[PDB]
């Protein structure tokens, strides 16, 4: 399937500095995300092959 | 190490590691940042 990577600061935030701070008290939520996604789009690439 | 520096540095920050293994790595978004702010409001001259 189509290899989808979302980055969780740029469609949460925004572009805006201050929403990118109130981001970062959650924690790796935002970088956990971006993990099981690129795991995915990689896992893609190996079923093909 | 000093993750803002060099693209290698940038890598090993997002990994956690010292040491990284051959391959490819995802470290950080980019994006361009605005040059100039424009305003356009309505050129009505009278004071509400």
């Amino acid at each position: 399937m189509t290899k989808t990577s979302v980055d969780c600061t740029m469609y949460i935030c925004g572009d805006s500095t201050e929403c990118s701070n109130l981001l970062l008290q959650y924690g790796s939520f935002c970088t956990q995300l971006n993990r099981a996604l690129t795991g995915i789009a990689v896992e893609q690439d190996k079923n093909t092959q | 190490v000093d993750c803002a520096l060099d693209p290698l540095s940038e890598t090993k920050c997002t990994l956690k590691s010292f040491t990284v293994e051959k391959g490819i790595y995802q470290t950080s978004n980019f994006r361009v940042q605005p040059t100039e702010s424009i305003v356009r409001f309505p050129n009505i001259t009278n004071l509400c």
